[PDB]
């Protein structure tokens, strides 16, 4: 896996706590316990043999198992919780807006003047971004998928449009 | 605990894989490759993605493959087997009604649709 | 039958003399009056065909036909001249050409009271379909796509040529209507059993048969938008109307020859909805869709029932408009992504809202809601097919499930879901384009208010 | 795309090994092929059988209904195991113990179904009597024939 | 852990343009630009009573009772009950009533 | 049977002239949801005339007015059918979908295809009253897949959402399979009978009737979701609230349960079909309510006791009291249609939160929402006078004072028991305790259009029951004499359940820490049936597409075939040219003609 050792105790502390809360239910139940699964974390925190704390690692990995919540609680809008992807069909594109008929965007003369700044925008910035990543990136290619940031004034971060104008999580 | 049980349609979950643990040099030069041929389409998919003249479709040769590769094999339960067991049902099951019907021993008192 | 075939015939010059940019125009506004005048072939009676002269009749049978064929003309040239919109004006001109004569041809072939006659336009078609797939055909595979259409016809054609004109000799006559005077019983010897297969084996190869059907997919998928509606809409049912033609000479034979066909039919209906299920080709679903629609044909054609024959015609002009529509469809897109993989552009619903009204309303035909034609005609097939042997109910049943399964499941593949981020190029539908999709659904449903005119000679 | 980067026959060297992976976008290592043995693969990379749903929701797919990235070798049956078809995912109970416990409560309620049928509950109680010979006449009995008559009496 | 600083500093620039792009989606006081108590509310009942219960009952009684009852066996009626010591309309008839109950009771 | 038969009509008419206007688009979208729910309330008065002529004189009549198509000696009609069933749940399911569109002005308020869901909620309640009042087979199989297409549309009404694609699929999947024993009925009475019209089938009163019942039995389990085919129905909760209020209630599940009351006259003269209904929902009531005792969603918690529910019905079927099991269609519909508002409201107050364990102190909170959620579970459980003891407490007696299935009997009353347990469990967590949502407090209740809605249901709730019981003729011979341990069972067994389930939740708020058993899981995870099914079923389907064969294709292939010609073309055609070779071949073919075949002779 690539997540080091210490990041994967970090998520089984995460998703312990998590089905620790679903059997509880109760909010003072849920402290008590909390603070006792706590203690074990602490209680190891300062093992320093790798192969003794990879090994109490994989042990409380299969503890978990054992005793897991079979229908763990789920935030309405994570994965697999009730609201997930429940507003994906009201998400348009917005270069649908290309499209529109000229009276359809006479009804907002301001809001589609504004939208043409923008693409103004990105049209002059483009070519600086495509040669900012080339000078950056090492032969080869890139080795990871983190992009830079803008180091000149007046130049914006590369590969920028569609994580800036994306549709909001309300769209309608 | 009751190791866990791996089937075709139940994988093995991550933390429970021997595998992911124990991390050796080679396993994580192995796993920092793969991020790089990662990160190599990626960027090639986003350099095209963000083009702002760009109008159309951004042709993958890897759906070309894939869709290439399924529809190659043109050409059990798919020969003479699954032919040859339906034939019998049928006509065993149509020579026993036949023979009722001729020694008057099916009811077909109200049949008058077929 | 002279009054729709001089028209017909006068598309060409209408055509040809048109100014260069009124081609498409003329030829679909004219091509439309001939689909209006084609409704004075519905005047049937309960005992007589129509029999206009000695060369050409209208019964219940090819009546329905004769009206699919002629409404099909104009929708072909709607969906036809975007993609040849940069093509040579004289090509333009041949390519409508090439559509004239393929009508021309089929009501003749509908009419014919000869089955000689009805044998040199059944095969005739094979030359206008052959060079639409070969000529305007888009990817390399058109060429073989070309050769397996035409040798898989011949190789059925050239028997019953053979057969026909031995029956000539024998009885004298192979006009229809002496034919039904005439006919004697067919007794079992191998000499029988040759006739009885070269009567039936050009047939099944245009239903197709399953086992026969590898053909099929691949003129689809390398066919023109047109080439596709006209071979799924009207050159399939060939097949059928000669079936529900032939077989009165056939009898008492078909009742052991029927078998085997009756299997391959049975299990090959299940077998490619079941395909349906894993195609990643567009077309080639609706394609194999097809096979499996007319597997319950060739079934009811075969246990040659009342009711299975009202069943059988119902279901080919029902799958013909549907089988069209979803071309059709499927064209549209096409012609934004110019790719026909089926996961390619997905979530269309949230991009051409009024174009996946469209998208439903096919899909829901082509699984057969009630009181659609296409349930009809399915439904009297499975009622009359049970009382053939109960057991087919099973199969019958089976079918429906996994029918539903594949059809909905192209809805909600192309429709819904995310939108493709990269494709942004999806245009708004065109007027040409949702008008089109309203040509085949509005008649396809209107008949669901008198669907007498679709039940054929036995109602 | 170029023919050279579609797929083709079995490889059998190991350069053709090499040819065939990186036409994939795979690390040799990592490609395998289906075992040759007619079926038509071909060098088409033999992927893990896991469903689309096992990948990470957090991820920034490219696609991220399909949890699929652009360039990415495609599951041979990848259509089986979009989100909306086969899943594959970790259970909470093994799946040999879902299967018994499942086919144990079936096959024991089928069982105590017959025992039930064996030895019905009722109470106790004779029979319902009706006037008029068991209703002879209404339950459209031929009144030409004179049915033996069913007597009742009190008690 | 936490952000390098360049990580950080591309977070800073993203956000200052997504929510210069959010401002934009605002609408302006003009736009959309268009182009050119009991006695309402029984009025409003009234008009919805008259077309969509009277005029169809209207149209539906007309062809009920002039194309649909002049069939034969189009409309077809449960017979009424008959109880004892009823009276037919029709004929006049009366129906007699039962005899003398047993008479048990409690 | 002039104001019986017009007003019959015009309660069907009346509904669709809202989607005539929509689809003609001579209306007006400023309102269209009041449209819709104003043209219901007005139907609902309609359908009451007819409804108190039949109460008065038990007028029924049947109206064939449009001859469609005739098959020979198959005459088809649109007939309907306004008898005893089709007069009383035309009210019902008028009033029911009269709240719920009410409800559903206020719930998807902000939804922006708004108007696009009231048009899909008429749709799917006018195929319900085409399936009711259908007089044949062919007009009821229109209404039959009529609402299985809406419930699809409907399901899957956020279809971005992959769930809710699956979801929408499955329950086409599981009803259509049902729908192979539907078509089965129909084969079976065209062959056998000459009909698919409902007079003909009862008054030939066939004897042999194993095949054409066992097939509308088969296409009533998936229908109501019956075990076998159940899980589809839970699934569907992906739909909005007002989906599966008025799927639970006044539409697609009871369909199942009154095809079945359709065919009573046939049923109840065949024990081997009623032993058949009986287990198959002595089953469904025990399993699906065992499945419930554990579930943590609200919606999937009445969607369970909704199966549940529906088992009770069919097994009321297999008892044979078809009547009884309609007069559960119909007060069941009242309070199940108020609890699904009810856990909207709640819903809608906790910011889409439908676990309950993130619920808790909304006793005071809400309390116009917790009467009517009271009220209703109450009413469920079978409380002595509510509008569920009507039914349920009949239904109890008849099944132990009858000849029946001991292990069936035995299996109804534990399932009644079990409804008090979930039903507990609704209440003690979502409304008893403390708090157990995030800080930001929005609840608010105080919509007129969420509180009329509920006041009519709940209203409903309590003398529906009542008053239908007191108004319908009786048609049955009623068990009233049996031991006083017969009589108050139901209600025995139900108390047990609550005293039962009050001491497992007050159990919970321990400081003790508990491995879940394998009963527990089991219960959880609705008896891996979905895990095994949905995973086991597709897999060998979508991966299902000898030496005899091998020679049946390498002998015909194209390649074969093709393949062939090329070696006889290289064999006639690679000659070396040379004259002494042709002319020695003129020789032999001389030599062999005479010697061999004596074409000289
Ligand atoms: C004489 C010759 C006369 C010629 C024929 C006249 C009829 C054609 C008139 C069409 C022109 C009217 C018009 O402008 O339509 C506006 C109409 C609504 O306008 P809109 O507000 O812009 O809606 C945008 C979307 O198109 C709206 O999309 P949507 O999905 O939101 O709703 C549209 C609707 C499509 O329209 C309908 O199907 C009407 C509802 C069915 C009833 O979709 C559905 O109905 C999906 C469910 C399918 C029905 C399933 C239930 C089956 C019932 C079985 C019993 C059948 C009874 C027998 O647009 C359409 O829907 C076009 C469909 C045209 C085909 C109608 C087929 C009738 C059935
Ligand atoms: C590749 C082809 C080359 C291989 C040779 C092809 C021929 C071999 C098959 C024999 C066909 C049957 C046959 O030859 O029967 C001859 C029979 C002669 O009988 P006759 O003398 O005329 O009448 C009095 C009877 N004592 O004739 C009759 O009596 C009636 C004959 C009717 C017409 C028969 C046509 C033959 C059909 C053979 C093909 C059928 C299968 C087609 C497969 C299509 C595949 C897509
Ligand atoms: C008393 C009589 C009772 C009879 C009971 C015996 C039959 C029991 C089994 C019924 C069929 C079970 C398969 C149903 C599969 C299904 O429901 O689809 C759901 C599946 C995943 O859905 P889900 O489990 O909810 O997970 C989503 C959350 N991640 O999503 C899918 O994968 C489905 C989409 C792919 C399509 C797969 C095709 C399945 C075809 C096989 C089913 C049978 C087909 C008809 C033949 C039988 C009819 C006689
Ligand atoms: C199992 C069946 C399944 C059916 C599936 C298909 C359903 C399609 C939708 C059905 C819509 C409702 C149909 C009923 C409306 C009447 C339709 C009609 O044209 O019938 C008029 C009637 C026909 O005569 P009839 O004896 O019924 O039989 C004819 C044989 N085809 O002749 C007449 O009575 C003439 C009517 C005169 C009307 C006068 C009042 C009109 C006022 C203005 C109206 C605007
Ligand atoms: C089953 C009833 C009717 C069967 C009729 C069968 C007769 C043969 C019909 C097709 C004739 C096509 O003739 C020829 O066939 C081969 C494959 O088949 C095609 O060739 C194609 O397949 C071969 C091998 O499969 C490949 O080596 C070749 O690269 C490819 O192009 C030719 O492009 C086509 O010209
Ligand atoms: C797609 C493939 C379809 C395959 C269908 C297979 C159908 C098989 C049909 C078998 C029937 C053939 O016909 C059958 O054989 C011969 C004709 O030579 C007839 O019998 C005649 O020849 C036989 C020779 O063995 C003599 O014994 C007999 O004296 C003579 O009358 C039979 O009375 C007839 O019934
Ligand atoms: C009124 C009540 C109505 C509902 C009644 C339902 C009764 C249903 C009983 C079905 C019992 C089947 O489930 C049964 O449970 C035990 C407990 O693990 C299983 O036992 C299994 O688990 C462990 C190991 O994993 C071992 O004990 C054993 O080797 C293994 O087989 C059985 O293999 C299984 O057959
Ligand atoms: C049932 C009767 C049906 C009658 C149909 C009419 C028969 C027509 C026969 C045409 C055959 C000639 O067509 C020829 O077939 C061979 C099949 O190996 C093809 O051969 C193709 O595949 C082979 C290997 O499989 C390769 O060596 C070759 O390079 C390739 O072209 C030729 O490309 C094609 O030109």
């Amino acid at each position: 896996a690539y997540l080091t050792h210490q990041q994967k105790v970090l998520r089984l502390y995460k998703r312990a706590l998590r089905h620790l809360e679903s059997w509880c239910i109760h909010r003072d139940k849920y402290r008590y316990f909390a603070c006792l699964l706590r203690a074990r974390f602490d209680e190891h925190k300062n093992e320093k043999d790798m192969v003794k704390a990879t090994q109490l690692l994989r042990e409380a990995e299969e503890e978990f198992w054992h005793g897991q919540h079979p229908q763990p609680y789920i935030f309405p809008e994570s994965p697999g919780g009730t609201s997930y992807e429940r507003y994906e069909c009201y998400k348009v594109p917005e270069w649908c807006l290309d499209d529109w008929h000229p009276s359809e965007k006479a009804m907002y003369p301001d809001y589609f003047a504004k939208r043409e700044q923008w693409k103004k925008l990105r049209r002059e910035s483009w070519e600086r971004e495509v040669k900012q990543l080339q000078e950056e990136t090492p032969v080869g290619g890139p080795r990871t998928e983190a992009l830079p940031p803008a180091r000149k004034q007046g130049d914006l971060p590369p590969l920028w449009w569609h994580i800036v104008t994306r549709p909001r999580e309300r769209p309608m | 605990f009751p190791k866990y049980e791996a089937s075709r349609l139940s994988s093995l979950p991550t933390t429970l894989d021997p595998a992911e643990y124990d991390i050796s040099s080679e396993t994580r030069k192995a796993q920092a490759e793969r991020l790089a041929i990662r990160s190599r389409l990626k960027r090639e998919y986003q350099l095209q993605y963000y083009d702002p003249s760009r109008r159309g479709v951004i042709e993958d040769p890897a759906l070309v493959r894939w869709t290439y590769a399924r529809s190659a094999n043109i050409y059990a339960l798919f020969g003479i087997g699954p032919l040859v067991f339906w034939y019998y049902v049928f006509k065993t099951d149509r020579d026993r009604k036949e023979k009722l019907i001729q020694e008057g021993k099916l009811d077909r008192t109200f049949n008058i649709s077929y | 039958m002279l009054k729709y075939i001089i028209p017909t015939i006068m598309l060409m010059p209408l055509t040809w003399l048109s100014k260069n940019n009124m081609i498409w125009v003329n030829s679909t506004a004219h091509s439309l009056l001939i689909s209006f005048t084609s409704l004075l072939l519905m005047n049937q009676f309960g005992d007589n065909s129509l029999n206009f002269s000695l060369l050409f009749f209208s019964d219940s049978l090819s009546t329905p036909l004769l009206i699919l064929t002629m409404w099909l003309l104009p929708l072909m040239l709607m969906a036809s001249q975007h993609h040849l919109s940069k093509e040579n004006l004289t090509r333009k001109k041949l390519f409508i050409t090439m559509l004239i004569s393929l009508q021309l041809f089929l009501i003749m072939t509908f009419t014919a009271m000869e089955l000689i006659l009805f044998y040199i336009l059944f095969e005739a078609t094979l030359v206008p379909t052959l060079i639409i797939i070969t000529r305007w055909g888009n990817q390399t595979e058109r060429l073989n796509a070309g050769l397996y259409f035409l040798f898989y016809t011949l190789a059925g054609s050239l028997p019953l040529l053979v057969a026909l004109i031995y029956i000539q000799n024998t009885v004298g006559s192979l006009n229809f209507l002496m034919l039904q005077y005439w006919v004697q019983p067919v007794h079992n010897s191998w000499s029988n059993v040759f006739m009885w297969l070269a009567c039936m084996m050009a047939f099944m190869v245009k239903m197709p048969l399953y086992g026969l059907h590898l053909w099929l997919p691949k003129a689809h998928v390398e066919a023109p938008i047109a080439g596709s509606m006209v071979l799924a809409a009207v050159l399939l049912k060939l097949g059928g109307y000669g079936m529900l033609r032939i077989t009165l000479i056939l009898n008492p034979m078909t009742d052991f020859m029927a078998y085997p066909f009756i299997m391959l039919s049975l299990w090959g209906m299940i077998m490619t909805s079941s395909i349906c299920l894993r195609q990643t080709d567009l077309k080639s679903l609706i394609a194999y869709s097809s096979v499996s629609h007319m597997a319950l044909v060739i079934v009811a054609i075969l246990i040659q029932t009342p009711w299975s024959y009202m069943g059988a015609t119902a279901l080919m002009i029902a799958h013909g408009l549907t089988s069209s529509m979803l071309f059709c469809l499927a064209n549209s897109n096409y012609e934004r992504i110019h790719s026909r993989t089926m996961i390619l552009a997905r979530g269309l619903q949230t991009l051409l809202p009024l174009m996946a009204t469209w998208w439903l309303l096919a899909s829901l035909t082509n699984l057969a809601l009630p009181p659609t034609i296409n349930l009809i005609g399915e439904l009297f097939v499975v009622m009359s097919t049970f009382s053939w042997s109960n057991i087919t109910i099973i199969l019958m049943g089976v079918n429906m499930v996994i029918t539903a399964l594949y059809s909905l499941y192209m809805l909600i593949m192309t429709q819904r879901g995310k939108y493709t981020y990269h494709i942004n190029n999806i245009s708004p539908s065109f007027t040409r384009e949702n008008a089109l999709m309203s040509l085949h659904i509005l008649p396809l449903l209107l008949l669901t208010l008198n669907p007498k005119i679709i039940l054929g000679p036995l109602y | 795309i170029t023919k050279d980067m579609l797929p083709g026959p079995y490889p059998k060297t190991p350069e053709e090994r090499a040819a065939a992976a990186k036409k994939y976008n795979m690390r040799v290592e990592d490609y395998e092929p289906y075992p040759d043995d007619g079926t038509g693969y071909g060098d088409y990379p033999k992927l893990p059988d896991r469903s689309q749903q096992e990948r990470d929701p957090w991820y920034d797919w490219d696609h991220p209904d399909l949890r699929l990235n652009w360039g990415e070798p495609m599951h041979w049956d990848l259509d089986m195991y979009i989100r909306n078809r086969v899943d594959t995912s970790p259970t909470p109970v093994n799946w040999n113990l879902m299967c018994k416990h499942l086919f144990g409560f079936v096959a024991f309620m089928l069982f105590m179904f017959w025992v039930g049928e064996t030895y019905p509950a009722y109470q106790p109680v004779g029979p319902k009597q009706y006037p008029y010979n068991n209703l002879y006449l209404e339950r459209g009995g031929d009144p030409n024939k004179e049915p033996e008559p069913v007597v009742h009496y009190e008690i | 852990s936490g952000y390098t600083p360049e990580e950080k500093l591309r977070l800073q620039q993203l956000r200052e343009l997504r929510r210069r792009w959010l401002k934009d989606q605002e609408l302006s006081p003009r736009e959309p630009v268009l182009p050119p108590n009991v006695i309402y509310k029984t009025y409003r009942h009234s008009i919805f009573a008259f077309t969509h219960v009277l005029i169809p009952v209207w149209i539906i009684h007309y062809y009920l009772k002039y194309h649909v009852t002049t069939k034969p066996y189009t409309i077809v009626e449960k017979k009424p009950r008959i109880f004892p010591g009823d009276t037919i309309l029709e004929t006049g008839e009366v129906i007699p009533p039962m005899k003398e109950f047993p008479d048990q009771h409690h | 049977m002039n104001m019986f038969s017009s007003l019959s009509l015009v309660t069907l008419l009346l509904l669709t002239m809202p989607i005539m206007m929509m689809s003609f688009n001579t209306y007006k979208p400023s309102n269209y949801p009041l449209y819709v729910k104003t043209a219901i309330s007005y139907a609902f008065i309609t359908s009451m005339i007819p409804t108190m002529m039949f109460i008065h004189s038990g007028q029924e009549l049947i109206i064939s007015n449009w001859h469609w198509l005739t098959i020979q000696t198959l005459k088809l009609s649109l007939s309907f059918k306004m008898d005893y069933f089709s007069m009383m749940f035309i009210p019902v399911a008028l009033f029911v979908t009269w709240s719920i569109m009410e409800f559903s002005m206020w719930y998807m308020y902000s939804d922006p295809n708004i108007n696009k869901f009231f048009k899909y909620l008429l749709l799917f309640l006018i195929t319900m009253l085409i399936l009711v009042t259908a007089n044949n087979l062919f007009q009821l199989f229109i209404g039959w897949e009529g609402v299985g297409i809406m419930s699809f549309l409907l399901i899957g009404w956020w279809y971005g959402r992959a769930d809710a694609n699956t979801a929408a699929l499955q329950a086409i999947l599981y009803n259509r399979i049902g729908d192979i024993g539907f078509i089965l009925a129909m084969a079976w009475f065209l062959t056998n009978l000459n009909t698919w019209d409902l007079q003909q089938i009862f008054m030939l009163n066939p004897s042999d009737s194993n095949m054409p019942l066992i097939g509308l039995a088969l296409a009533a389990t998936g229908k109501s979701a019956q075990f076998g085919l159940h899980p589809w129905l839970p699934s569907a909760m992906e739909g909005p609230t007002p989906v599966s209020a008025l799927l639970h209630s006044s539409t697609m599940v009871v369909a199942g349960i009154f095809l079945l009351i359709r065919f009573y006259p046939l049923t109840e003269n065949n024990k081997y079909i009623q032993s058949i209904t009986l287990c198959l929902g002595a089953i469904t009531t025990l399993f699906t309510a065992m499945c419930a005792l554990t579930q943590n969603d609200i919606k999937k918690i009445i969607a369970f006791s909704t199966s549940s529910q529906l088992g009770l019905m069919m097994v009321t079927i297999g008892i044979n009291q078809p009547y009884l099991a309609f007069l559960h269609i119909c007060t069941h519909a009242f309070f199940k249609a108020m609890l699904f508002m009810c856990s909207g409201s709640i819903i809608h107050s906790l910011n889409d939160e439908q676990d309950i364990r993130k619920m808790g102190g909304l006793f005071k909170a809400m309390p116009f929402t917790t009467t009517a959620l009271i009220v209703g579970s109450l009413a469920l459980t079978g409380m002595p006078f509510l509008t569920g003891f009507y039914s349920k407490d009949l239904i109890i007696e008849a099944a132990n004072t009858s000849y029946t299935n001991a292990w069936a009997l035995l299996m109804t009353l534990i399932a009644t028991s079990f409804t008090a347990i979930y039903s507990t469990r609704i209440i003690f967590f979502a409304l008893l305790g403390q708090p157990r949502f995030p800080t930001l407090v929005n609840i608010n209740e105080n919509n007129p259009l969420l509180i009329n809605s509920i006041k009519r249901l709940l209203i409903g709730s309590l003398f529906a029951g009542y008053i239908i019981s007191n108004n319908i003729p009786p048609t049955t011979i009623p068990q009233m004499t049996m031991p006083y341990y017969l009589k108050t069972t139901a209600l025995i067994v139900t108390i047990l359940g609550f005293i039962l389930a009050l001491e497992i939740s007050n159990m919970t708020k321990n400081l003790k820490y508990h491995y879940p058993s394998n009963a527990f899981k089991f219960s959880t995870l609705l008896g891996y049936f979905p895990t095994i099914m949905h995973r086991l079923a597709p897999y060998m389907n979508l991966s299902m597409s000898s030496l005899l064969d091998l020679i049946w294709l390498e002998a015909i292939l194209p390649k074969t075939i093709s393949l062939a010609q090329m070696k006889a073309s290289t064999l006639v055609t690679n000659q070396k040219g040379l004259i002494k070779l042709y002319f020695l071949s003129f020789l032999i073919t001389i030599l062999i003609s005479m010697i061999l075949f004596n074409f000289h002779e």
